[PDB]
């Protein structure tokens, strides 16, 4: 990804703000509510059939809590998604086979969870920087598909 | 068309937008352009640079025309059947770039309704502008 | 929204398939399990090698709906009813998927009909698999 | 992209036999016909609002001959596509603003054309490796978004 010096100083400075433990849950469980076909992957989990039983399962809030981890990996290493996700990549494309647009609506549903969060502090600036690194988060865990 | 207890949660979401749109409409289209840089090769005729006139009248037009598919959830194809035909026929908006606007919509309302913006707000009105969006490409099919 | 034009064109062309349909559907899904390895998982209880009694017997249910479609023209959603359910509340199948599909029946049809495939008659079955598609993931809206 | 011995035998194979000439200009033809907002991107190339119009149009003939012989550049340097499409990629997302997709579709168009003038011979194993290849141009020459 192609990030300037204030969009990576705006993007580090975001997400130190971030609440670890909150945001991922509540992103997982969001795109679980309004992507229902998701679910699929998630059999595991139980009862995902509405919004409060989506957002009040512990197993979707550790699971996002996870997955945020995995967006905070990639932030430090934005030269190098690919090599960062990599073993990921192998896991949701030839293991879950997840098809990839998936990973692009995840990273938006990221992005609509920190505006949320944020405010008007979310800019469309920073925004549009955050846009750079979903993009590539999602493209990293694509590459077994090309 | 939407469900019922969803035709709820639209209606209701519009309200506590309100006349907001206008302003939504806007924020969502710069949030658009810086987003999706691709998305302002349809504007070249148009000043995109944060609250310039073109962009503020511009987002009016498309905050009201969401207003008005709020209360046409029954017949969104005869409300939304001239802009279907302008935006395929005459501008040629590729299918894509409705989602990314869409997307842009649902941040703006985020960013300024953190209380309003449940998962199942999020989830309705993702579904209208998914509906709206299948109008509005309705005429390549 | 299906043109009178792609109406025409959609009716021809599966008059040329009629019976065809059901070698088509098999065809169309071997070409989708190989082209779009991801969608092989839907079907794990199925053995999906080509020629297997199941692949042939599922393939003309595929065929079978397109058929029907074909002639419900004015009518998809009520025609495609017990569909529309099935594979968003109960199969949970991706909308990307449909595309792909879609693509295979293409493929198909034009592997068969070299002569008859225009880009005219190619252009209307698009819109005619972009309608069924539509249809088949409307549950989600 | 990995292609098996087998497959990229049976793709150059294949490949040697397209009419170079033909097809190229029937691919583009068709889906500026099948996808009509692509018709954007090529509006010195006159008319182009009926089937007739640009399946009789000279510019579209000559570009997509051009557009098939960089396939071609392709399937000889499967290896690397990145580098092969790289300053391609310049010019069709900094330059023309193409959204990516559309090089999915247009990766598609070729197939069912391929479909078209090959018919039986066009296989279902010989149809999944030039999926490979053309999801493999498509995310090359997307490179400069992801
Ligand atoms: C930005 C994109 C994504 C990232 C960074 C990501 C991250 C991760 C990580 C780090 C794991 C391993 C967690 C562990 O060790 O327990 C994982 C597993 C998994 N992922 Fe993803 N994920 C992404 C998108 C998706 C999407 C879109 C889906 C499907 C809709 C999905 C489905 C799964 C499933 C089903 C598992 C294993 C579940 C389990 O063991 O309980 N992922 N993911
Ligand atoms: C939520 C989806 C959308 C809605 C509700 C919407 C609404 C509208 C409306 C109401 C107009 C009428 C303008 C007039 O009165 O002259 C318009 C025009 C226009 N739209 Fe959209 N639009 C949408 C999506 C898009 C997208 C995705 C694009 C491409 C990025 C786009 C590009 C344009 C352009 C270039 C015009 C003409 C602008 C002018 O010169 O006046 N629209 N739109
Ligand atoms: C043109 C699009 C499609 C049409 C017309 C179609 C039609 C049908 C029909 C007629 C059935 C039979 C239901 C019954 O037995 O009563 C069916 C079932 C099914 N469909 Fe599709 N379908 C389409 C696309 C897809 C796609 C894209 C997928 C996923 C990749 C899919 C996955 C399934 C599965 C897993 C079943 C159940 C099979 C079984 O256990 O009997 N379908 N569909
Ligand atoms: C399938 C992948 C594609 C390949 C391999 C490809 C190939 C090429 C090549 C080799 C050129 C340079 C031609 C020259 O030197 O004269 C070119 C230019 C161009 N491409 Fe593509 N292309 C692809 C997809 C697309 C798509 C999908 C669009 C738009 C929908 C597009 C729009 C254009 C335009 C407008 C030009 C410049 C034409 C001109 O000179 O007037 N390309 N492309």
């Amino acid at each position: 990804v192609h990030l300037s010096g204030d969009e990576k100083n705006a993007v580090h400075g975001l997400w130190s703000k971030v609440k670890v433990d909150e945001v991922g849950g509540e992103a997982l469980g969001r795109l679980l509510v309004v992507y229902p076909w998701t679910r699929r992957f998630f059999e595991s989990f139980g009862d995902l059939s509405t919004a409060d039983a989506v957002m009040n399962n512990p197993k979707v809030k550790a699971h996002g809590s996870k997955v945020l981890n995995s967006f905070g990996d990639g932030l430090n290493h934005l030269d190098n998604l690919k090599g960062t996700y990599a073993k990921l990549s192998e896991l949701h494309c030839d293991k879950l086979h997840v098809d990839p647009e998936n990973f692009r609506l995840l990273g938006n549903v990221l992005v609509v969870v920190l505006a949320r969060h944020f405010g008007k502090e979310f800019t469309p600036d920073l925004q549009a920087a955050y846009q750079k690194v979903v993009a590539g988060v999602a493209n990293a865990l694509a590459h077994r598909y090309h | 068309v939407l469900s019922s207890k969803d035709k709820t949660n639209v209606k209701t979401a519009f309200g506590k937008i309100g006349g907001h749109a206008a302003e939504y409409g806007a924020e969502a289209l710069e949030r658009m352009f810086l987003g999706f840089p691709t998305t302002k090769t349809y504007f070249p005729h148009f000043d995109l640079s944060h609250g310039s006139a073109q962009v503020k009248a511009h987002g009016k037009k498309v905050g009201d025309a969401l207003t008005k598919a709020a209360d046409h959830l029954d017949d969104l194809p005869s409300a939304l059947s001239a802009l279907s035909d302008l935006h395929a026929h005459k501008l040629r908006v590729d299918p894509v770039n409705f989602k990314l606007l869409s997307h842009c919509l649902l941040v703006t309302v985020a960013a300024h309704h953190p209380g309003d913006f449940t998962p199942s707000v999020h989830a309705s009105l993702d579904k209208f502008l998914a509906n709206v969006s299948t109008v509005l490409t309705s005429k390549y099919r």
